[PDB]
């Protein structure tokens, strides 16, 4: 079967000097997840409840 | 046309391989990857789902007694118990006090939907890679896939193709690989026939059409208490279910390279590492004779503005004199810089703008219109955004050139140190010639 699922809102995001910020604005708990494109990958992860930045 | 050249491994870069025929005008080819898939050899270990613990009514024997029967079932359970007095709702339902058994007995079995709901345990190893290469050249555009090896020849327009095996053996997949649904895990899955319960493998299937399963739950049976017909007994949870709200994020979100990890097959996709060598046969109707080829003389290059960013920052203004108009091919010898365009059109007038690609404060790439030569230099400036949606177009240069600000400051430098350093061992020179002299 298919499930309706809720989509997020886009993040809010200021470039600075390779560094990347992000504003989370989560009605539930929502994952966020990252890796690096290269040789050695650096993943994270942390459900987000709250207004995090 | 006996030819070979080397690509990047990375999707969406178009790498422009030219080919210097002797007899006729030079020609640029786009090589452009549009996607490949590293699939590997899996060997099937078993199958692990959750089990089902049949439980069926127990037999009293009123005012009797039976004897355990073994059957071969796995995990089996049989315990007698004797002196029960149990009771129902309208009162005793055996006869005697305390001559009385039940007989208990329990087993494990394969769950309703494992042919539904199961994990599987792989071994990964071989892994074959194939790709989807684009082939645009002169006045034909197409599309063909190969295995990445130097075994397979696809023909193009005429043309025998032939990608050489991936540059590098790496692979994201470990030996031992549990897939579940569109998920795969680098998991260390217990041996076959050696499964602790409560974990991963409690209970084992080599196939789904299996016969033989092999079951390890610590099963225990004990007495009922003093008027209940419930068949106790205590045994160790699902080892699936622990898995499955233990398992966290599947190889796609730790995967280097980029890697995108799909099943059905179990793949690896569009990962960026290693380089394809390709070796070309182009036949001479693809070709163009220089007779009906314009010339192309007086060949100056000067630039206007220039920035190093990741899209195709830099501008080239091209100065030559043509005697004919037509189409020429055009590419940089030098990977300082990647020239956007591979053929342009050659006019009178006599100038053309070219874009191009650099990552250096100084590049010097070398541009050939038709068989022109000419050098191009310029200084290429800081961009402005910190970060962009898209990867590098060029190389990733950042030597600047040797006729740069930089290097020329440098070279100012060290030619005064060397210069006195010389006249220095001249003045030693000369001294120590006239102490030998006297
Ligand atoms: C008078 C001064 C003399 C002292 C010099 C002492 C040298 C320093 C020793 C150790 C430094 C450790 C760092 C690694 C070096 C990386 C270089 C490299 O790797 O060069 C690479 C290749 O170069 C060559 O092919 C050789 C050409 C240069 C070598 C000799 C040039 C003559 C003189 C040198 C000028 C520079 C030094 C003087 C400037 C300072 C004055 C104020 C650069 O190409 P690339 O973009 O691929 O590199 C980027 C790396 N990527 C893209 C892989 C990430
Ligand atoms: C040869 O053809 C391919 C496939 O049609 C061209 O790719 C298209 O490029 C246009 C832009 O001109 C895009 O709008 C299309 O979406 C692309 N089609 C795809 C990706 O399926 C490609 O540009 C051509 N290359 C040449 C002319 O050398
Ligand atoms: C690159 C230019 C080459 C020209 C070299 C010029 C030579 C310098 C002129 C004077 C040199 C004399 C130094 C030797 C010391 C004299 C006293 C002695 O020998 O006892
Ligand atoms: C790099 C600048 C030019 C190179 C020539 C520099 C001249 C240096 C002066 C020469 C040294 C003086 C001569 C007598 C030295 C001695 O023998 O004690
Ligand atoms: C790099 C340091 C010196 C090694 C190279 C030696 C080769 C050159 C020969 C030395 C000069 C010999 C000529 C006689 C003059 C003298 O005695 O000083
Ligand atoms: C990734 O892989 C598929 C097939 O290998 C390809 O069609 C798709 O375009 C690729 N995605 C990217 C990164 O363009």
């Amino acid at each position: 079967s298919t499930c309706r699922v809720p989509v997020a809102r886009a993040p809010g995001v200021t470039y600075g000097k390779r560094e990347l910020t992000v504003k989370l604005h989560p009605d539930h708990p929502t994952l966020l997840t990252y890796r690096s494109l290269g040789a050695d990958p650096r993943p994270y992860e942390e459900w987000i409840d709250r207004y995090v930045e | 046309y006996e030819h070979t050249a080397t690509i990047p491994n990375v999707v969406g870069f178009p790498y422009k391989a030219h080919i210097e025929r002797n007899g006729f005008s030079p020609m640029t080819l786009q090589l452009e990857v549009l996607g490949t898939s590293l699939e590997p050899t899996l060997n099937l270990e078993y199958i692990t789902c959750e089990y089902k613990t049949v439980v069926p009514s127990p037999y009293i024997k009123c005012c009797g007694t039976s004897e355990c029967r073994s059957m071969e079932r796995p995990d089996y359970q049989c315990q007698v118990y004797t002196g029960v007095y149990p009771f129902m709702w309208g009162g005793a339902y055996c006869f005697c006090d305390t001559e009385n058994t039940q007989l208990s007995e329990a087993y494990v079995d394969r769950s309703d939907v494992c042919k539904h709901d199961h994990a599987a345990a792989y071994k990964a190893h071989t892994a074959a890679m194939k790709a989807t290469i684009r082939i645009s050249y002169g006045n034909l555009n197409q599309t063909t896939t190969a295995f990445v090896n130097g075994e397979h020849t696809v023909t193009v327009g005429g043309s025998r193709f032939t990608f050489g095996p991936i540059s590098t053996a790496w692979t994201p997949f470990d030996n031992k690989i549990v897939v579940y649904k569109n998920d795969v895990y680098n998991q260390d899955f217990p041996p076959y026939g050696s499964g602790q319960p409560g974990r991963f493998g409690d209970i084992q299937s080599r196939t789904v059409e299996s016969k033989d399963l092999y079951a390890n739950t610590a099963l225990k049976l004990s007495r009922p208490s003093s008027g209940t017909v419930h068949v106790p007994y205590t045994q160790t949870p699902s080892g699936f279910k622990y898995w499955l709200k233990e398992r966290g994020t599947s190889l796609n979100d730790k995967a280097p390279f980029g890697c995108v990890i799909k099943t059905n097959p179990v793949r690896a996709e569009n990962c960026a590492v290693g380089n394809i060598p390709v070796s070309m046969d182009i036949p001479d109707t693809a070709f163009t004779r220089v007779i009906d080829a314009p010339a192309v003389t007086n060949l100056e290059c000067q630039v206007a503005v220039c920035t190093h960013s990741s899209d195709f920052g830099g501008i080239a203004t091209l100065t030559f004199k043509t005697d004919k108009p037509g189409k020429c091919a055009v590419h940089s010898h030098s990977n300082v810089a990647t020239i956007q365009e591979a053929a342009v059109d050659i006019k009178t007038d006599g100038k053309i703008t070219l874009h191009f690609s650099t990552a250096s404060a100084s590049p010097a790439f070398k541009v050939s219109v038709c068989s022109a030569k000419t050098t191009c230099t310029a200084a290429c400036e800081p961009p402005k955004d910190h970060i962009v949606p898209y990867g590098a177009s060029h190389n990733n240069q950042v030597f600047p050139d040797m006729s740069g600000t930089a290097m020329t400051w440098v070279q100012r430098v060290a030619g005064g140190l060397g210069g006195l350093t010389l006249a220095a061992v001249a003045v030693l020179i000369l001294v120590t010639c006239v102490t030998m002299r006297r």
